[PDB]
């Protein structure tokens, strides 16, 4: 069979495939990170410091 | 799991407790009674001082 071959073990064509793939991955990482979580919206909306005043009388 | 789609700020409000009451309570617990009566004397003498 064709894939049973020592030539296909260190195939430079697949090594180029991997190289181009992960160079493009590195280029596009900062766009993959651009998903928004709504946790700080929650923290802003729900964080309520104690607003009561002191009254000795 | 659906905490984001609710509003429980009314279910959980900050307490209206004054820590000054606990502070004066610890102060009275530490002080004796004759100093309390002395402080009543300091106040009375201060009143007479403001009068004169």
């Amino acid at each position: 069979l064709i894939p049973v071959s020592l030539v296909d073990l260190i195939n430079i064509n697949i090594i180029f495939y991997i190289l181009l793939l992960y160079t493009l991955l590195l280029f596009f990482i900062p766009l993959f990170l651009a998903s928004i979580n709504y946790t700080y919206h929650y923290i802003y909306k729900y964080y309520n410091y104690n607003y009561n005043f002191i009254n000795n009388n | 799991e659906e905490c984001m789609f609710k509003d429980t700020r009314l279910d959980v409000l900050p307490p209206q407790v004054n820590p000054l009451n606990a502070i004066l309570a610890q102060h009275t617990a530490q002080t004796p009674v004759h100093r309390s009566l002395e402080k009543r004397l300091w106040t009375e003498v201060r009143a007479t001082a403001v009068s004169e």
